[PDB]
RNA sequence: GGCCCUUGCGGUGCUCCUGGAGCGCUCCGGGUUGCAGGUGCCCGAGGCCGA
């Protein structure tokens, strides 16, 4: 039944940790928070690997062929994985905390920076072992902490720099003329440094802004084996100069830009460099010639990587969590996306379910594609935070009620705020509902306590409705019948009536505060969310409780960091706060300040799944009970890491903002799922937690569901009845079974000419079957015309008789029918174009 | 009386080297420039600049008597440098660890913290410096040095 | 004010249906009109008691 | 070659010591002890202060006999090939050339000497793993029973006997110094004596004799009368205290001053004590066994009474059941035959915790300890159920145990035994058995079965009885099994009779009832799927739908007892243990067998993981949990069916790293001729031709990238990431040349020239759809008379066009490529008659191909809108 | 936002905008214009004139 | 239900592996370490009070 998969994490794309490019150059490798994305550039696609993490990814380790690489989070957990297959292969922890990870070009060695010392260890080999990586020698040079990591492109020495104002240069195995070399001329932080393309010449880049050329005499293959001695020589008997040639300033006197983050491409001499300021610098090495510069954002530039090719340069800005990949030879953006962390905290669908609109406290509303995973229209006009967002059920039109006291409408056609709603009185919004029809829209306040409904051609305030006590928590229009339902803390929920000429209305009272209302696809039941964490469902039209569900136990709670009290005296007081019924509407979603979403089953009343949102542990709240590790006779000490974090700069934290910027504890927010909603396809559900936007798809590898089996029905015999053209049978029984390829085979195994006996012969359940496995084909399908036939017939079969039970098969068409729309849209942008425009060539040439 | 009597700007950047001459009783700043900087809190400037290392200086400590200074940088030297108006280093020493920390008795011996390693080399004192030839004492600690101290009798 | 603190910090009190345990939060003249005890907790239920308007079904539920 | 295709062993988990002893290592660079025990075939380190794991060494394909530390390496020894361990993790050093098993290693320096089972002796060199030299011995004469080395003697080694002869030797000149004539009972342990020149000699017979090897007298004589003296240690602290280590776990105080028995220490191991040492100036204790214990003990107390200080404990009896506990996976609860309940943890063992022991009457045990309360004690555990669902609020574990009419219930987060024993109110003797447990997914109900046929439901909250199905008992015969289903609609059980019951929850009313063909052996239901599985006695397992109650597969191959079932979570997979040591995997869609591994042993329990990474195993005499890697995730296997006659050649040890009938299909490029097909080549590369221009302009910046005036004209290029023209150059040649030499045609026109001779295009067709929108765009815009290409090469291009109509493949390309190309060159079109007669053949075939296809799309959108309204 | 395909293809101007049309959407010359059509024309401006004297004075008392 | 030197009863003293937060140790190897520009930070008591 219930058989979802997560498939993708959209609304960020950068948190922390360093940027990287697939081998070929077409990909980019983004650490989201806890998760890795890959941005396909090629394709024009996004996808999120499987793997979680227990902490934010601080490295990434990738391999020069391209198949393997490493994961490293904050606590020092690592993860070896393949690209090719996208699965984890092994796990390791390293002791300490590890600054980076690079491979050696050759693709046999890699060094890991950790503390003050810097260990190389062996590739992983084709062999299994319990322990992955086989560690082959230590380094010991520096006063403090190391930083950057480069290998010379033979492979015979590495270079580290160092917190201490001094580069270290060290050699793959003992060199007898290189042991190891150090070097000092710097007053600050070294950021990066780099070798020549075929010398062992290196560069040094402070982060006061200083470059510095090191040159030495001795070509690299003039390095020489050190002697043998020891006890091979019992068995065999039965240095170098660096000079600092120049010595360059990246910044004017007294101007304090730190720089903060460098790359360089050896082939092309090209030196990429990101300052705290928000502005990067382009250079050619040998001659230091600024090419270009370019400001980028307010925040600091906290990671660089350029492509293999050299054309492509990515940047991070951890400030805005803004990702940027520039060509420099064409001037212009590739690739440019932005999302803040914790910001979003609305959630809608589009009726044809392809476009998700979001709305967060920064007060941008932002479109996405779900099948691309990009973000394609922003709209700023708002100036604070948007509460609420909400599509109209027919057209390409989006609505959003702010914290401004504003209720704007916008549409996709024009992408214009052709509408704008105000009340009389200054007050704030907080949610919004829309009627099915679109001509009515509504919204609620914070303080005034009363409903304003506005007309949606006209502008004007229709009216507005009044009877509620306290805040009103939320609303929404009966799908069907076009009545309004919304739920206050007085513990009461009211029904009011547009379309009647007596205003008749209800109220439903209730024992505690009421927080969320839902109406079922159909709008026959309605469901509270109450603060006693208990969801009842009611019926609208008679006002009676049909059932009640109790919830308090499920929703498991962690303790946070500075809460005195346990996590079950807090879960005491916590309830239930986002609720969405399934499309067909027999199971519902629930959610709320927890990594937990409960999916229960409405006749039942009992829970038939819980979700885990997340595994991160770097985020608040997550797990029940704090670690006794970490307690000492003074207490758990949480002061001392909420300095560390805070001290990201950017702004000052300012005492009692429970969020954003000036918020203290920002650097680790709870865990909370602001809202969940569900695809009106019913192929997919998204959530918005403070980990970004979540999409859950059907997978069918999750779970086995076939309809009626028996000893009969196998493949075998399906084949059997393929090479004895009973096309019919073969068709039912693979339609049994609930497996795609069987089916898939059995549909394309019929030659045409031969549909329309298998149409008639089908009976009437197996329609609907077939026809949600041809809206699975036209997606992934290359043969568009035979899966057109088959639904042609199939359809002006059975539409008569569908047309009766349209009701129930209402997600299952509208799948179809997106489907079907999606091809024909492009095939008649393009085929028409050729069309008339032939036929006017083909007028011109008849006037001549 | 509990006033501040001078707040002077040492245009160097971040300060993290610091002793005073208790004969003397003016300050030494160590920068990352290798100088080392007297001053006193009249002046607005620094009495006088010492150049002791090649790259940055990590630790400063002079005697009682205020005759010799002894400093430690990252080219991983050991300096002993005379106060006595002529501030040429005294003794010269090559180290295979850094001395991140120093200190003097009373009677003139000399403590390096190297790492988790601490030595303390000893010279008769009597009119001259002490002998970086080969340390008096060792003693392995269990974690890396962070303060060192003599206790004053 | 040492009790008034020791409350929130032992979340006996929440504003709307959030509570709230720190004790820097300023709070809006609007909103200082839904600060409450917070339903199940031993300080609601000795007012209750206090008042002769204690049921057991309501409160524990 | 592999026995298995989709698993692999991976590690073994809860086994902490064995029978070989312990070895104390002290470490430069860290001034700490290490003390390393064997685990099966690998080993464990610990550091001393507190008992900590550092490492867990590399799997050997045989288990370990033999086990020595010299500070720098680990040495262990596998049949007759031993090797050396470096950073207590990997092999650096194997030393083959052994024909016997090596039963003593000794490190000498950088040598290492081996002694085998029928008498050789060598030294070998550690780095250059040479031999240097090799001794025998006559096996009837001398049989070397114990090796020592002692302090402060240049290259001697001292050899003791079975028969009771000790010999000195020198290995640097291969001489005999002298010959001890010894005691008739025959040497079993050598130690050091904390002198420079005295021995401690364990005897058979219990005697310890401590010895003056040098001037040959005996010091003193002391007699243990528990049998031979496994192993000696010398207290160094200051206090002339010596242990000696006895096969029935005791250990004997001597003090070595006066002659005389201080105190002895009684069951210090319930089995035979492996290795005992004191640690260096310190007055502690180490002592391991073959009971999975290691164990600390310090002489502090009063009288010098020893007191247990600190142990790392694991199951000290063969397992019974286990079963992993929790969705997220981390952790598995396991019972034994001691009578405790344990949970071992699957990522550290840091996480690993017991449940105690079965105890009546908790209270008794604080006063009186658990010994001395033996008569409280309950028997081992059978079966039990858990569920993590309302395991805070109270019990979530139902067990039941052997011989026993009640059940017993237990607490996780508590991690002790619950408040309940549950039990049918009328009966009070233990005559009949408690058979099946099961808990309901909620956590409030748990359902017992009896033997003597009565199925009841009792609350877990409360332990209060709720009914029982039937009107007087559900079945004649024994209940095997019992089982709920998810959303607690139907209870289904079985009875020793043969028959198969469903029945309603609530209500308990009769549904329908199955009969079997053979009597039910073990039961377990896939809540999710609804899938049902039986193992019956005639060896077959029979697959069935909880919700139609009828047979969906058969399967049978087993030549033993199937002992447990499992199940992959996603339900695809149903894997049985059986008596004849082989794990078999079954395809449920397809019914045929996929995998079949053998074992050494018969596995007794199998599960398999909630993620679906590992698989789980216990085994009838081992103490431990073995877990197997399933490879499908991390590498791509092919699933092919096994013949059902198959018996396994090759074994698998446990605990080491080293058709018609199947379901695939792929799809061909074209179903028909006549049939139009799409690609799938990805969306921005052909959708975004038309509109090229304004989505690039868009994409450059508000405000233009600042330009230094300073800066040079000539800056680095980059050709890109496909050559748009075949050729860049003709190592040393010139740069100057005339007109006529570099590439003047686009290797796309090139193609397209080529094209008009052969009328084929293919080889064009393939750059084209590989070049990208802005490469398209550009090709096509040289292909007009100005930009360099001729007219007759556009009579090329509009004939590739045609052929990709015929073909009726790429359909969209077609569309895609033709649109542009109108677009760039329309007002030069009319006027050149050639590419007329082009347009007329293509306008045709793009209109029929169209209104075909327009009026297939327009009838189902208009029908699919009519079901809407 | 940058991407390299463009999802929706529109003018980002009404045609109305672009182009403003009369109410009744027809244009008639002074040659064409019946009686009636004279009629309305003046009806309509001695309306307009009407109001907007009403207005101005209104606004000339609020001041 | 089982308990038989017992208890619907109560208390103590030690042990129970820091995510980042006891790093660095098979072998090899460590020797000839071979003055750009800085002006910070802190300084408000009045009650729509309760007792």
């Amino acid at each position: 039944k219930f058989a979802y998969r997560f498939s993708n994490l959209l609304g960020t794309v950068y948190r922390r940790g360093n940027l990287n490019f697939t081998c070929d150059g077409n990909s980019v490798i983004s650490p989201v928070g806890n998760r890795v994305t890959v941005f396909d550039l090629k394709n024009n696609k996004s996808d999120t690997l499987p793997l979680a993490t227990r902490y934010n990814v601080k490295c990434v380790g990738l391999s020069p062929d391209g198949r393997l690489a490493i994961i490293v989070d904050e606590g020092g957990d690592a993860l070896l994985v393949s690209l090719v297959c996208r699965s984890v292969l092994h796990h390791f922890h390293f002791k300490g905390s590890v600054h980076s990870v690079s491979f050696s070009p050759d693709g046999r060695k890699f060094v890991v920076t950790k503390g003050n010392i810097a260990q190389m260890y062996h590739a992983p080999g084709k062999k299994r072992e319990f322990n992955a990586f086989v560690l082959d020698k230590t380094y010991f040079g520096p006063y403090d902490e190391t930083t950057c990591i480069d290998w010379t492109d033979d492979s015979r020495c590495f270079v580290v720099g160092s917190k201490d104002m001094s580069t270290w240069v060290f050699g793959a195995e003992r060199w007898d003329n290189l042991i190891y070399y150090a070097l000092g001329g710097h007053k600050d932080a070294i950021v990066a440094c780099f070798f020549e393309s075929n010398s062992l010449d290196l560069y040094s880049l402070s982060q006061d802004g200083v470059l510095c050329m090191w040159q030495c005499d001795t070509p690299p293959e003039g390095l020489r084996l050190k002697p043998p001695a020891g006890w091979k020589a019992d068995l065999l008997q039965r240095k170098v100069k660096y000079s600092r040639l120049a010595k360059y300033f990246f910044n004017k006197e007294g101007d304090f830009n730190n720089l903060t983050a460098a790359a360089f491409h050896k082939k092309s001499h090209l030196l990429v460099t990101g300052f705290a300021s928000g502005i990067f610098h382009l250079h050619e090495l040998p001659e230091f010639n600024l090419i270009h510069s370019l400001s980028i954002s307010d925040q600091s530039i906290a990671s660089v990587a350029i492509n293999s090719s050299g054309d492509w340069i990515a940047f991070g800005c951890s400030g805005l969590g803004q990702l940027l990949v520039w060509e420099w030879q064409s001037e212009s953006y590739v690739l440019k996306q932005q999302g803040h962390f914790n910001s979003m905290v609305a959630l809608a669908y589009s009726p044809d379910g392809q476009y998700i609109v979001t709305g967060g406290d920064d007060g941008k509303v932002k479109v996405w594609n779900t099948l691309s995973g990009f973000c394609f229209v922003t709209f700023t006009e708002h100036s604070s935070g948007v509460t609420g967002v909400t599509f109209t059920a027919t057209g390409y039109v989006v609505v959003t009620s702010s914290m401004d006291g504003t209720v704007r409408a916008f549409d996709l056609h024009r992408y214009r705020n052709f509408r704008t709603f105000t009340s009389p009185r200054p007050t704030q919004f907080s949610c919004v509902a829309v009627d099915a029809s679109g001509e009515i829209v509504s919204a609620g306040a914070q303080d005034s306590f009363e409903i304003f409904v506005w007309s949606m051609q006209t502008g004007r305030l229709l009216d507005v409705l009044s009877g509620h006590e306290g805040p009103i928590s939320g609303l929404c229009f009966n799908p069907m019948k076009s009545v309004l339902a919304s739920a206050s803390w007085d513990k009461t929920v009211r029904l009011w009536d547009m379309f009647d000429s007596w205003r008749t209305k209800e109220t439903l009272a209730l024992t505690s505060d009421a927080l969320a209302v839902t109406f079922r696809p159909d709008g026959a039941e309605l469901a509270v969310a109450t603060l006693n964490s208990q969801i009842t469902f009611w019926d609208p039209e008679n006002a009676v409780q049909t059932g009640s569900i109790e919830g308090r136990h499920d929703l498991k709670t962690g303790r946070k960091e500075l809460d005195k009290i346990t996590a079950k005296h807090a879960a005491k007081g916590k309830a239930f706060t986002a609720l969405c019924y399934s499309a067909d509407g027999h199971s519902i979603l629930a959610g709320g300040m927890s990594k937990f979403v409960c999916i229960y089953h409405v006749r039942e009343q009992i829970l038939m799944k819980r979700f885990e949102i997340s595994c991160n542990l770097s985020l608040d709240a997550m797990e029940e009970f704090l670690n006794r590790r970490k307690m000492t006779e003074f207490g758990n000490l949480a002061l001392i890491d909420q300095d560390a974090g805070q001290e990201d700069g950017v702004a000052i934290p300012l005492p009692g903002v429970r969020k954003g910027d000036m918020s203290s504890r920002h650097f680790k927010p709870e865990i909370r799922v602001t809202s969940l909603r569900f695809s009106p396809t019913g192929r997919c559900w998204a959530a918005t937690t403070t980990e970004g936007l979540l999409i859950y798809s059907l997978d069918t590898r999750v779970l086995f569901d076939p309809f009626e089996l028996d000893t009969s029905v196998t493949p075998g015999r399906v084949r059997e009845a393929l090479r004895q053209q009973d096309f019919t049978r073969a068709i039912l029984m693979a339609l049994r079974l609930n497996e795609s390829k069987l089916v898939q085979e059995a549909l394309e195994a019929v030659p045409r000419g031969e549909i329309e006996v298998v149409t008639s012969s089908l009976p009437e359940l197996y329609v609907e079957k077939v026809l949600e496995f041809l809206a699975s084909s036209f997606e992934v399908s290359r043969h568009l015309e035979f899966y057109l036939l088959w639904t042609h017939k199939l359809l002006m079969l059975h539409g008569q008789k569908l047309k009766s039970r349209a009701g129930t098969l209402l997600p299952v068409i509208q799948f179809l029918q997106k489907s079907i729309q999606r091809h024909l849209d492009d095939l008649s942008k393009l085929c028409s174009w050729n069309h008339y425009n032939m036929q006017y060539a083909l007028a011109v040439s008849k006037q001549r | 009386v509990g006033k501040i009597v001078a707040a002077l700007n040492a245009r160097a950047g971040r300060l993290d080297v610091m002793s005073q001459n208790p004969y003397n009783a003016v300050i030494h700043l160590g920068h990352s420039n290798g100088t080392v900087s007297l001053w006193s809190p009249a002046m607005k400037e620094p009495l006088a600049k010492i150049l002791c290392h090649r790259g940055g200086v990590r630790a400063v400590a002079v005697d009682s008597t205020g005759t010799y200074m002894a400093t430690s940088g990252l080219d991983h030297q050991l300096k002993i440098f005379d106060l006595r108006g002529t501030y040429q280093p005294l003794s010269t020493r090559t180290l295979p660890h850094g001395a991140g920390h120093l200190a003097f008795s009373q009677r003139g011996l000399l403590v390096a913290g190297m790492g988790d390693v601490v030595n303390i080399w000893a010279g008769q004192g009597k009119a001259s410096p002490p002998s970086l030839e080969q340390p008096y004492l060792t003693h392995r600690l269990s974690g890396p040095v962070h303060g060192l101290q003599f206790c004053p009798f | 004010l040492q009790a008034a603190v020791a409350f929130v910090e032992q979340g006996h009190v929440r504003v709307g249906p959030d509570v709230v345990t720190d004790p820097a939060f300023l709070v809006t003249r609007s909103m200082e009109d839904f600060v409450t005890w917070v339903d199940s907790s031993k300080i609601k239920r000795h007012v209750l008691e206090y008042n002769e308007e204690r049921d057991d079904f309501d409160l524990e539920a | 070659r592999t026995a298995s295709a989709l698993f692999a062993g991976f590690r073994a988990l809860g086994l902490f010591s064995n029978d070989i002893p312990h070895v104390v290592r002290f470490s430069a660079l860290k001034r700490r002890f290490y003390v390393t025990t064997c685990v099966g075939k690998s080993f464990h380190t610990y550091d001393v202060q507190k008992l900590s794991l550092v490492a867990v060494s590399n799997s050997v394909p045989q288990d370990i006999c033999c086990m020595a530390a010299d500070g720098r390496l680990v040495f262990a020894a596998y049949g007759n090939v031993f090797s050396a361990f470096a950073r207590n993790k990997e092999i650096v050093h194997t030393f083959k050339g052994h024909k016997a098993e090596i039963h003593f290693l000794q490190p000498f320096g950088d040598h290492i000497i081996s002694v085998d089972t029928d008498g050789i002796l060598i030294i070998w060199h550690i780095y250059s793993e040479e031999e240097y030299l090799q001794l025998t011995f006559d096996k009837s004469v001398f049989k070397i029973s114990a090796i020592l080395h002692p302090s402060t003697y240049l290259n001697k080694i001292l050899l003791g006997s079975e028969q009771g002869s000790l010999q000195l030797w020198n290995v640097k000149s291969n001489k005999l110094l002298y010959t001890f004539p010894g005691w008739k009972v025959g040497v079993t342990a050598l130690q050091q004596a904390p002198a420079v020149d005295v021995v401690a000699i364990g005897l058979m017979s219990g005697q310890v004799i401590i010895h003056n090897i040098k001037f040959n007298e005996t010091l003193m004589k002391f007699r243990q009368d528990w049998g031979p003296i496994t192993s000696i240690s010398f207290r160094t602290d200051g206090h002339p205290v010596m242990a000696a280590g006895s096969p029935c776990g005791h250990i004997g105080l001597w003090d070595l001053e006066d002659k005389k028995l201080i105190n002895q220490m009684r069951n210090a191991h319930s089995t035979a004590i492996a290795g005992l040492t004191f640690l260096h100036r310190e007055p502690l204790l180490v002592t391991n066994g073959a009971d999975n214990a290691l164990r600390i003990w310090i002489f502090d107390g009063p009288t010098g009474e020893g007191r247990l200080l600190r142990f790392r404990m694991g199951h000290s009896a063969p397992l019974t059941n286990i079963r992993y506990y929790g969705q997220n996976g981390q952790q598995i609860l396991s019972a034994s035959q001691d009578g405790t309940l344990q949970s071992f943890s699957t990522v550290h063992e840091k996480f690993n915790k017991s449940l105690g022991h079965g105890l009546i009457n908790k209270k008794r045990v604080k006063r009186k300890g658990l010994q001395n309360t033996m008569s409280v004690r309950l028997p081992p555990i059978t079966k039990f159920a858990a569920e993590e669902a309302r395991e805070s609020d109270w019990d979530g574990i139902i067990a039941c145990h052997q011989g026993k009419l009640s059940c017993s219930t237990w607490n996780y987060q508590k991690s002790t035994i619950g408040a309940y024993f549950l039990k049918p109110k009328e009966l009070k003797k233990d005559d009949i058995t408690a058979t099946a447990v099961d808990i309901t997914s909620c956590g409030n109900f748990a359902v017992i079965g009896l033997s003597s046929g009565t199925v009841d439901v009792y609350n877990m909250q409360s332990g209060i009885h709720r009914g029982s199905f039937g009107k007087d008992q559900a079945h004649k015969g024994s209940v095997r099994g019992v089982a709920v289903d998810g959303l607690n609609q139907l209870t289904v059980t079985t009875g020793s009779e043969g028959l198969l019951k469903f029945w309603n929850f609530k209500n308990k009313i009769l549904i329908h009832s199955v009969s079997l063909s053979s009597s039910p052996n073990i039961m377990l239901l896939h809540r999710d799927s609804g899938i049902l599985g039986l193992a019956l006695d005639d060896f077959s397992i029979s697959v069935l739908d909880i919700e139609t109650r009828k047979i969906v597969r058969e399967f049978s191959g087993h030549q033993g007892q199937i002992n447990d079932m499992a199940f992959s979570p996603d339900g695809r997979w149903l894997i049985s243990a059986a008596m004849d040591c082989s794990i078999r995997t079954w395809d449920l869609p397809s019914g045929c067998l996929i995998d079949c591994f053998l074992l050494d042993s018969a596995p007794l329990n199998v599960s398999m993981s909630p993620t679906g990474d590992f698989l789980a195993t216990s085994h009838v005499d081992h103490l431990g949990i073995y877990l197997w890697s399933n490879i499908s995730l991390y590498s791509v296997v092919s699933l092919r069916p096994l013949p059902a006659d198959y018996v396994p050649s090759i074994v698998m040890l446990p605990g080491t790293c080293q058709s018609d009938e199947l379901i695939e299909y792929d799809s061909p490029e074209q179903l028909n001729e006549q049939l139009v097909t799409l690609s799938l080549l990805p969306e921005s590369r052909w959708k975004n031709l038309l509109n090229l221009d304004v989505i690039k302009k868009k994409n450059k910046p508000k405000e233009p990238p600042k330009v230094p005036k300073s800066a040079p004209f000539f800056i680095p290029t980059i050709p890109g990431l496909v050559p748009r023209y075949a050729a860049p150059e003709q190592p040393q040649q010139s740069k100057v040349v005339n007109l006529g030499v570099l590439a003047q045609k686009s290797d796309f026109c090139l193609k397209l020239e080529e094209g008009l001779v052969n009328n084929k295009y293919d080889t064009a067709l393939n750059l084209l759809k590989e070049s990208g929108p802005s490469g398209i765009e550009t090709e096509l815009r040289s292909l007009s008379p100005d930009c360099g290409g001729s007219i007759e090469v556009m009579q090329s291009f509009l004939k590739m066009i045609g052929m990709m109509l015929d073909r009726k493949r790429d359909f969209e390309l077609a569309q895609a490529y033709l649109a542009l190309f109108l677009k760039l060159h329309l007002k030069m079109l009319p006027s050149e008659p050639v590419l007329l007669e082009e347009i007329t053949n293509l306008s045709s075939q793009v209109e029929e191909n169209w209104t075909h296809l327009q009026s297939l799309f327009n009838q189902s959108m208009c029908i699919l809108n009519y079901l809407k309204s | 936002e940058v991407a390299p395909v463009s999802v929706s293809d529109a003018a980002l101007l009404a045609p109305e905008e672009i182009k403003e049309k009369n109410k009744a959407g027809d244009i008639k010359t002074a040659a064409e214009k019946t009686a009636t059509d004279k009629k309305r024309e003046r009806r309509k401006k001695k309306y307009q004139k009407r109001m907007k004297i009403k207005e101005k004075e209104k606004r000339r008392k609020l001041l």
